[PDB]
């Protein structure tokens, strides 16, 4: 009964980051050496656990998120950070337990005249919570003048495409991330590595 | 490699008009935003107007009130900014600006904010008696 | 969290060891990699040694370096030998977490960076 990690990583199309995807995954056997045994991720960041040792643990649930952001920022998924992600589309917890693994899709992702269908939120308030999601879409009111309705200088349409094209620098092409998060309950694991 | 110059720009009588352009070259994004500020003397930079690459929507600052005109030539991938009714508080340094639109749930969407991906060097408008 | 580097005038022929040393972090689980900058060139990517221990070599020149890891001292080491004239630059070493054998060629992916050190033949 092998989890479903090649849905997650081989998934033909990725979420936006600002409505950032959750998969629960439950009651299965999790080989994460397929993961971490291979040359695919430039990132593969473990807070909490060792990389080598993933397939001694068992859990009650792991929640894989994934997500679409620039190479520039897959430093702001990390406990502790700041930056336009951290703050306003995908926040992790300082007691964060689990693993950020993140690779270049320019391959997939980036479009001879900009792919626009990826987002992420410019503008907002005050910072997400850890965990938070917000697909909200209110004109963002900038300065003291309230918007009404109506799109204008301080007036923002919240959210922005990145627009990445293959020919943009490294910083600037698109990464696609999963954070697997593990989840510490004290109750019956349903989420075991192979052993 | 986006490239934006701006001409057009000079001395003028209160009361005259003036027509800056933005010539972009380089361009490689389908849709994008380009919005004209403006900087005066001793003050922070400010927006004037945007323009919408796709359908040519635009906006206005409110010190603006009707008398300028954003409009774009696509056959020569240049915007122009018509200012008419021109008064000293108009005096500044002009850029021009292009960044990356938007697609959100089946429209586009255009923002010129004070952040933006490219700016051109900018050109002098004097409103003196 | 730190690197350091150490080991860099030479002239051909010649052989010169330079290391990276740590400092606030274990480097077992990140990759390695050797990059320099000559004057009026590209940044350009020598060697890495991935977080498994595997070697690669980026630059079809040095293909006369070898790479190596010493965990328990928490450092690193490039080989250069036959040293030639085009080999003068600064050299980088840099510190990313990737998967056990992931050694990337572009600089841009490297989250840690040492202070550089010069060789000059
Ligand atoms: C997602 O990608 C491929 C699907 O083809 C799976 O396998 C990778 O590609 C080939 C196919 O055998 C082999 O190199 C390895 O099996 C995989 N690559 C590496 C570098 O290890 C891959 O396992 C899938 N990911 C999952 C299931 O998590």
């Amino acid at each position: 009964n092998l989890c479903p990690f090649g849905e997650v990583f081989n998934a033909t199309r990725f979420a936006s980051v600002y409505a950032w995807n959750r998969k629960r995954i439950s009651n299965c056997v999790a080989d994460y050496s397929v993961l971490y045994n291979s040359a695919s991720f430039s990132t593969f960041k473990c807070y909490g656990v060792s990389p080598t040792k993933l397939n001694d643990l068992c859990f009650t649930n792991v929640y894989a998120d994934s997500f679409v952001i620039r190479g520039d920022e897959v430093r702001q998924i990390a406990p502790g950070q700041t930056g336009k992600i951290a703050d306003y589309n995908y926040k992790l917890p300082d007691d964060f337990t689990g693993c950020v693994i993140a690779w270049n899709s320019n391959n997939l992702d980036s479009k001879v005249g900009g792919n626009y269908n990826y987002l992420y939120r410019l503008f907002r308030k005050s910072n997400l919570k850890p965990f938070e999601r917000d697909i909200s879409t209110e004109i963002y009111q900038a300065g003291s003048t309230p918007c009404n309705g109506v799109e204008g200088f301080n007036c923002y349409f919240p959210l922005q495409s990145y627009g990445f094209q293959p020919t943009n620098g490294v910083g600037y092409q698109p990464y696609r991330v999963v954070v697997l998060s593990f989840e510490l309950l004290h109750a019956p694991a349903t989420v075991c590595g192979p052993k | 490699q986006v490239q934006l110059v701006e001409t057009g720009g000079g001395f003028v009588q209160p009361g005259g008009s003036l027509r800056l352009s933005c010539a972009a070259s380089g361009v490689t994004l389908d849709y994008y935003a380009i919005g004209w500020f403006r900087q005066a003397p001793g003050k922070e930079r400010e927006g004037v107007s945007c323009i919408g690459s796709s359908d040519g929507r635009t906006y206005y600052s409110d010190s603006v009130k009707g008398r300028f005109t954003i409009s774009r030539d696509n056959a020569k991938n240049t915007v122009y900014l018509q200012m008419n009714s021109l008064k000293p508080e108009d005096t500044a340094v002009y850029y021009c600006a292009l960044t990356v639109g938007t697609y959100y749930s089946g429209n586009y969407h255009y923002t010129c904010s004070d952040d933006m991906d490219y700016w051109g060097k900018g050109t002098q408008v004097t409103v003196s008696s």
